[PDB]
This record gives C-alpha cells, sequence and structure tokens, in this order.
C-alpha cells in the first residue's frame, strides 16, 4: 500500500 | 457490481502525426529496446499494466497516461515518432509511472531502476 | 488578457491533470504529518491560492502569477529528494505548465 497526500491505493506488490 | 476492466492500449500509429526514421530512432529500436526487452526483469513491462489480472482497480483511477515497452515497440516499427526525444518521453513516462504507483523498494521499482540504469547507459552512446 | 489566459486556460488545465491533486490546496503540514515542511518552506504556495488570486484581482500583472506558480514547483523540490515520486508528479504538472504558458497572447 502507497500513499501519497492524502491519497491511498494498493501496489503491486500487494 | 461487475468486473473492473482495462482501459484500450495506446495507439501506435496516427496519420496525423509526421513520420521519420533517423539514425538514432534505428539505434533505439535494435539496440537500446532491444537490449531491454531481453533483460531477466522486462516481463512486467512489455505489456500494457494488466490492471484485471493484477486485481488493481486503482492503478488507471491514478496513471492517465500509462506506457509500455510493447507500445515503444510497435510505436518504431511504424516510424511514429519524428525525433529521438519523443521516443525516450516514452521510456521516461513507464519509468515514472512505475515510481509513481509503488513504493521504492517495492519488486517492480527494483526491476525498473534496473531497466532503467541499463536504458541510460544505451542512449549515452546515442549515434550522431 | 494574459491574466485571463492564466484563469481560464492554464490553471484549468493544469487543475484537470492527473498529477494535480496534491497541489491543488496549501499544504496542510498537521494533517499531512509533515511537521518540518513549514519550517523548509519559507513562501508555500499552491494552485487553489493561485485560483482565488487570479479571480480577486491580487496580481499586478501575469508575471507575477507565474512567479507563484515556478514558487510551488520549487517548493515540491526543495522539500522533496530529486526521483520522489511527488517530484515527478511536479515535474509533470510543470512541463504541462510550461507549454500552455508559452503560447501566452
Amino acid at each position: 500500500w502507497k500513499t501519497i497526500k492524502g491519497k491511498t491505493w494498493r501496489t503491486k506488490q500487494c | 457490481l461487475g468486473s473492473s476492466t482495462n482501459p484500450p492500449p495506446p495507439e501506435t500509429s496516427n496519420p496525423n502525426k509526421p513520420k521519420r526514421q533517423t539514425n538514432q530512432l534505428q539505434y533505439l529500436l535494435r539496440v537500446v529496446l532491444k537490449t531491454l526487452w531481453k533483460h531477466q526483469f522486462a516481463w512486467p513491462f512489455q505489456q500494457p499494466v494488466d490492471a484485471v489480472k493484477l486485481n488493481l482497480p486503482d492503478y488507471y483511477k491514478i496513471i492517465k497516461t500509462p506506457m509500455d515497452m510493447g507500445t515503444i515497440k510497435k510505436r518504431l516499427e511504424n516510424n511514429y515518432y519524428w525525433n529521438a526525444q519523443e521516443c525516450i518521453q516514452d521510456f521516461n513516462t513507464m519509468f515514472t509511472n512505475c515510481y509513481i504507483y509503488n513504493k521504492p523498494g517495492d519488486d517492480i521499482v527494483l526491476m525498473a531502476e534496473a531497466l532503467e540504469k541499463l536504458f541510460l547507459q544505451k542512449i549515452n552512446e546515442l549515434p550522431t
């Protein structure tokens, strides 16, 4: 999971 | 509810865009892209990101200008670019997309960084 | 005329960019857990503030507005190290910015 400036999404790692 | 889908792939030709085949663009296809395509880490980048198979509903919610080596490969074979800078920008878009969407240290980022360092080695010998 | 173009075309184009969301409002360093941000960034700037300034007759000329845009980009490049994800997003936004202002009337 990655978070950039109050926005989160699932990465390819998860 | 339903199955999330992949968007259409980027274009590989355009009748309105001027075509050209310079010696640098030849070098980009037969040397630069050839080296990256055969690298062990190339398989996640040879085709557009398959967000459906990867269970990534957010990928094309974040990335709106995707790019892959398979799109780059077809663009070079079709003389899609006018110069090498346009093709190099497609490479950087592919790398930057991976770096923005995934975290540093992720496997996909480690693989992209390896391909990029090789990419930079080959374009440093871009011919006249 | 040029201030109209920055508010109607340049900002509108950048605001709809895929990587625009971190730059559409002032950096809330407390909500974002960036405690050193305003120790390092002396002049924060964002496209939301530039929008308010373009709408409320704040700028002397178009060059002052362009300075605020460059300040927003420079802040990101100062706080985050090169190659960071947010830096790459700022560079994509900046490249589109330079293209849209190169055709200023």
